[PDB]
């Protein structure tokens, strides 16, 4: 278990996905060229985890680049790290999908799918030990959704023992008033139930609340709020590509976070909360970050985890600092938030400290799979039902050929997601 | 059959041909199986200009669906601020309710149209007005945790 | 007679590596294998032989096999100062790990490599004169150590059915855990190896981790202290088959002695003195001090309370400066004085045995040197609570059907689940019924 294939699909997915790859590749060493200038050697006995090691001690994002649109392809070059990928590893269309997701996933996607898949074999067949997928991608869009959805359950039937996790970017009308999206979404989500095994849910109302209430930004833009998913996203992938005392890989992962098929919607937290270029260097003591991890303002899905119970908890703390300390205050929060996690599932709290950082000093990431979830998909259904009951801009995705039984499957599947959900935060011990 | 043209025409956006529809006598009320009048249609699609010049012409700014959907609802629901202020302005009901006991405000507030909550709000929309399961627009916000609007809903 | 250890998965594999250390510094072997006080350069007879082959080169090579999924911590051996100790075809790996998932130790994952372990351990097997059996090593939580493991007893009882298989098995403990499915991996291991194994001495890592912390005022002690303490438990338990001496000499006078009942089968052992190498200049304790220790249960393998259990068997195994006439004084002040309770139908004694050598100290080790320690080995219907405990957080579990699927998705029938808690729920009877 070692090598993963990161894909990312549409205008969010690049987007967040080109952050990561800088934010990483800068945690590893890497630079732009894809040489290593890293002061540490564990920077390089895990990258292989996320990079082929190509000819002049060259080191290349294992990642696909896809879009509908051939705009991103563009804008993810003149990136910073955007002369760092594969040219053949880019898979762009031509007409884009317009946020709808039947063109994503049934028309103009279908179209590419196979192109990324041949490059998704060539990558994957130069894999010493192929440990899964890696997709990110916007729920609210045409691409990253329904393309990167059809792109899951593709890769899901050639590579079925493998791991699908996915980044998937909730939409919220806080940062994009598009009506389309709980339409998108909500298809999304019934895909990404059956298709993937671990979903991080980053959620675009929670990103924009934290920039805006918390970061006191007042017009936060997609920058600021990708600066708190790629901090998101180095966080939940330290123990992917640092070794510690814990040899994480994906699999282990799915198996100690996930007791319920279908409860696999992780709510990733993270502390310190930081704007881009902000000088919060002030630090944090263990048990500040071990509280503010837990805490609602620092999660990046909008719920509340005091209003469910936390099936299974895993924490990264990054840094330097007594592990005897992370675990006194991981039992503290546990013992006093004890009501907040369930009692049928003994010791579902992880913990795992990482002494290279991200940028800070001190960082604990948190992946909580909390029933508290169901608020968010909550959310989405409700927006999801008041334009399905309307049937407002049905004929956009009819007229793509999706049957209107699709949406009401779709929408039924959530609310059985939610009812999941609430199903083992009532159950008890007894 | 001109009105099924008017329809599409306002579906559609087409201004100078809404026009001429209605000046060859074109049924500015006509009905879609579903009870849509053009008016409803370029409410939804966001026609600004044919709904002004629908207004002009005798659309009943009030005509329900077969769901009991208005103008405002549809108007309301899509986020289009400006016709939910030119139909308000032409008489809209702003507290009609449709057949899940929906009001425009229920609607944006749903739908995170924070501004059109406002106009609503400031239009004499009934805040405690309870959809089919009782909630108000205040508790879609509360359950939500949508403060933004909750706070708008608080005044 | 030859005892062939297999060392399964991280857990087993780790602590295998520290118990050959020690062997090696017990008996004088040098990390290449060379053994100057070893007389006979072809081979011999003697007691060592047990565990260790001889090359023509006087290459002393532990009858040993080191088996993982995944090829990190063998590697680690392969790497480390004892990598020309063993045949290198005695350490086997695969490629990816059991995922702390049993099945797929057990169905899917471990039947790649099945037939390569029991291919090499023939071959280990082969060289044997007279092969007593195995001594199994691993973890009870790992999807390797729990699952391979009970795929090659099972294996290993069709392929050598008089031998008699011994266990080490690590049974899992909060403080130092690695999966949340860990009493699942421990109930199906143990159900499906139950009929395979003659005996099994459970480390409890809860009560090895307090002794690093009390006795060896380590804070958080690590994997390396753990083994290192264990790693002297085990070699003063299997040292009598290593060594001269009178008790315990073969494999099959662990289940005469041990053993009443073939399912009662999990010894409770007790090791004192257990004192920091920063003591090193500690007054030493007498017989009667540690014989005395090893009726607290704060010195017991496993976290439970004799007092509240039957014994129904009981060795000691002392190790240096000890003699036999002190041992038996201290028997006498322990049968009187102290509220141990053997059930009615055995004799209410004690075996001793004594190994004049005292336990050597491996060098970075945190244990001082003692002139005289002592192994308890008991079988106590006290135990009983240890598998309590884990059926318990099984029970929470599997009550919701949490984590099931990743069971059912890697070959297994879900009914394996409910087969193996019934065992488990038999096994507790099976002490309550003894008393
Ligand atoms: N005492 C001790 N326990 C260990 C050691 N390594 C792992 N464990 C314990 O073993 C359990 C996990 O099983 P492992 O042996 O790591 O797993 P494995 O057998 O390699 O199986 P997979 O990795 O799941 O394929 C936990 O209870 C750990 O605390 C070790 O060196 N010493
Ligand atoms: N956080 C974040 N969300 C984005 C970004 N770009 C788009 N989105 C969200 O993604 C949705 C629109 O889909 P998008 O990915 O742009 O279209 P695609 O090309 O079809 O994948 C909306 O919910 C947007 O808020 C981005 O850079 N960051
Ligand atoms: C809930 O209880 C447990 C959860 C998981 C396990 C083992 C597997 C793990 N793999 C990773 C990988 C991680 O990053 C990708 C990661 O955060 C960066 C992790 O948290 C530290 C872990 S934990 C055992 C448990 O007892
Ligand atoms: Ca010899
Ligand atoms: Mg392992």
């Amino acid at each position: 278990m070692r090598e993963i294939v990161h894909i990312q699909a549409g205008q969010c997915g690049n987007q967040i996905g080109a952050k990561f790859w800088e934010v990483i590749s800068d945690e590893h060493g890497i630079d732009p060229t894809g040489s290593y200038h890293g002061d540490s050697d564990l920077q390089l006995e895990r990258i292989n985890v996320y990079y082929n090691e190509a000819t002049g001690n060259k080191y290349v994002p294992r990642a696909i680049l896809v879009d509908l649109e051939p705009g991103t392809m563009d804008s993810v070059r003149s990136g910073p790290f955007g002369q760092i990928f594969r040219p053949d590893n880019f898979v762009f269309g031509q007409s884009g999908a317009g946020n709808n997701w039947a063109k994503g996933h049934y028309t103009e996607g279908a179209e590419l799918v196979d192109s990324v898949l041949d490059v998704v074999r060539k990558e994957s067949e130069s894999c010493d030990c192929l440990q899964g997928f890696q997709l990110t991608h916007s729920l609210g869009g045409g691409t990253g959704s329904g393309m990167g959805t059809l792109l899951i359950s593709k890769i899901r039937e050639e590579y079925p023992d493998r791991i699908m996790n996915t980044f998937s970017v909730m939409p919220s009308p806080k940062v994009s008033d598009t009506v389309v999206e709980p339409y998108n979404a909500t298809l999304s989500v019934h895909q990404l139930v059956e298709n993937t095994d671990e979903t991080y849910c980053i959620d675009n109302e929670a990103l924009y609340d934290i920039c805006f209430r918390t970061l006191k930004l007042t017009t936060p833009t997609y920058g600021d709020l990708n600066h708190l998913v790629s901090a998101t996203m180095s966080g939940v992938t330290t123990c992917l590509r640092f070794p510690g005392q814990l040899n994480a890989d994906l699999r282990k992962l799915a198996v100690n976070m996930v007791p319920f098929p279908r409860l696999h919607f992780f709510m990733p937290g993270f502390a310190p909360l930081t704007s881009r270029g902000s000088q919060q260097y002030r630090a944090l003591t263990v048990p500040e970050l071990t509280q503010q991890m837990f805490d609602s303002k620092n999660m990046m899905a909008a719920c509340d985890p005091r209003h469910g119970r936390y099936l299974t908890v895993a924490a990264i703390f990054r840094g330097r600092m007594s592990m005897k300390e992370v675990d006194e205050q991981m039992l503290n929060v546990q013992n006093k938030n004890s009501s907040y996690f369930v009692e049928w599932i003994p010791n579902n709290v992880k913990t795992a400290v990482c002494d290279i950082p991200p940028g800070l000093k001190m960082s604990a990431t948190f992946i909580g799979n909390s029933t508290a979830i169901q608020e968010l998909f909550k959310r989405i259904s409700e927006q999801f039902t008041a334009m399905f009951r309307r049937k407002a801009f049905l004929h956009w995705y009819t007229g793509e050929g999706m049957d209107e039984m699709e949406f009401t499957e779709a929408e039924s599947n959530m609310n059985d997601l939610v009812s999941e959900y609430q199903q083992y935060q009532d159950a008890t011990a007894d | 059959d001109l009105g099924k043209k008017l329809l599409e025409a306002a579906r559609a956006g087409q201004d100078d041909e809404v026009r001429i529809l209605m000046a060859n006598g074109a049924d500015v009320n006509a009905t879609d199986a579903s009870g849509l009048t053009p008016l409803h249609l370029a409410a939804t699609y966001g026609h600004l200009e044919i709904v002004e010049v629908l207004l002009k012409h005798g659309a009943d700014v009030n005509a329900i669906d077969i769901m009991g959907s208005t103008p405002l609802h549809l108007a309301a629901l899509i986020g289009h601020l400006e016709i939910v202020e030119v139909l308000l302005k032409h008489g809209a009901d702003v507290n009609a309710v449709d057949t899940w006991g929906d009001t425009p405000l229920h609607l944006a507030a749903i739908m995170g149209h924070l501004e059109i909550v406002e106009v609503l709000l400031k239009h004499g929309a009934d805040v405690n007005a309870q959809d089919k399961f009782g909630k108000t627009a205040f508790d879609i916000s509360i359950d939500n945790g949508n403060e933004d609007l909750a706070e708008i809903l608080q005044k | 007679r030859e005892c062939i250890s297999i060392h399964v998965g991280q857990a087993g594999v780790q602590i295998g590596n520290a118990c050959w250390e020690l062997y090696c510094l017990e008996h004088g072997i040098q990390p290449d294998g060379q053994m100057p006080s070893d007389k006979t350069i072809g081979g011999g007879d003697d007691s060592f032989n047990t565990f260790f082959s001889e090359t023509g080169a006087g290459k002393h090579v532990p009858r040993a096999v080191f088996v993982d999924l995944e090829p990190t911590v063998i590697d680690e051996v392969r790497t480390g100062t004892y990598r020309q100790l063993f045949h290198p075809e005695q350490l086997i790996t695969g490629k990816e790990d059991a995922a702390n998932n049993y099945a797929r130790g057990h169905y899917t994952i471990g039947k790649e490599i099945i037939d390569l372990v029991l291919d090499r351990i023939r071959k280990l097997a082969d060289q044997c004169t007279g092969l007593q059996g195995f001594l199994v090593f691993h973890s009870f939580g790992g999807g390797t150590g729990s699952g391979f493991t009970s795929l090659l007893m099972e294996r290993l009882s069709v392929d050598y059915g008089k031998k008699s298989k011994l266990e080490f098995s690590i049974y899992p403990a909060p403080q130092v855990s690695t999966a949340v499915v860990e009493p699942y991996n421990s109930i199906l291991t143990t159900h499906t190896t139950l009929e395979h194994s003659d005996c099994a001495f459970m480390v409890d890592n809860e009560a090895i981790y307090d002794i690093c912390r009390r006795n060896l005022d380590i804070e958080r002690p690590t994997y390396t202290n753990l083994n290192r303490l264990i790693s002297q438990i085990v070699s003063s338990i299997t040292a009598s088959l290593r060594f001269d001496g009178a008790l315990n000499v073969d494999l099959t006078e662990f289940q005469t002695n041990l053993v009443p009942y073939p399912r009662i089968h999990f010894p409770l052992a007790t090791y004192a003195p257990v004192i920091s190498a920063e003591k090193a200049y500690h007054e030493q304790l007498s017989v009667a001090e540690i014989t005395n220790a090893c009726f607290e249960p704060a010195n017991q393998m496993v976290k439970c309370d004799p007092r509240h259990g039957k014994y129904m068997a009981c060795c000691l195994l002392y190790r240096g400066d000890v003699v036999p006439k002190d041992v038996n004084a201290a028997i006498a002040t322990i049968k009187t004085k102290r509220s141990i309770q053997f059930v009615d139908w055995c004799p209410t004694g004690f075996k001793v045995g004594i190994n004049y050598q005292p336990p050597t100290v491996v060098p970075g080790g945190d244990l001082a040197k003692v002139q005289r320690a002592v192994c308890m080995l008991s079988n106590t219907t006290a135990i009983a609570e240890a598998w309590a405990r884990l059926d318990h957080k099984f029970d929470l579990m599997y009550a919701k059907r949490a984590f099931v699927h990743w069971y059912v998705g890697e070959g297994m029938e879900e009914g394996e689940f409910s087969e193996a808690r019934e065992d488990m729920a038999a096994l507790e009877k099976d002490y309550e019924e003894v008393g």
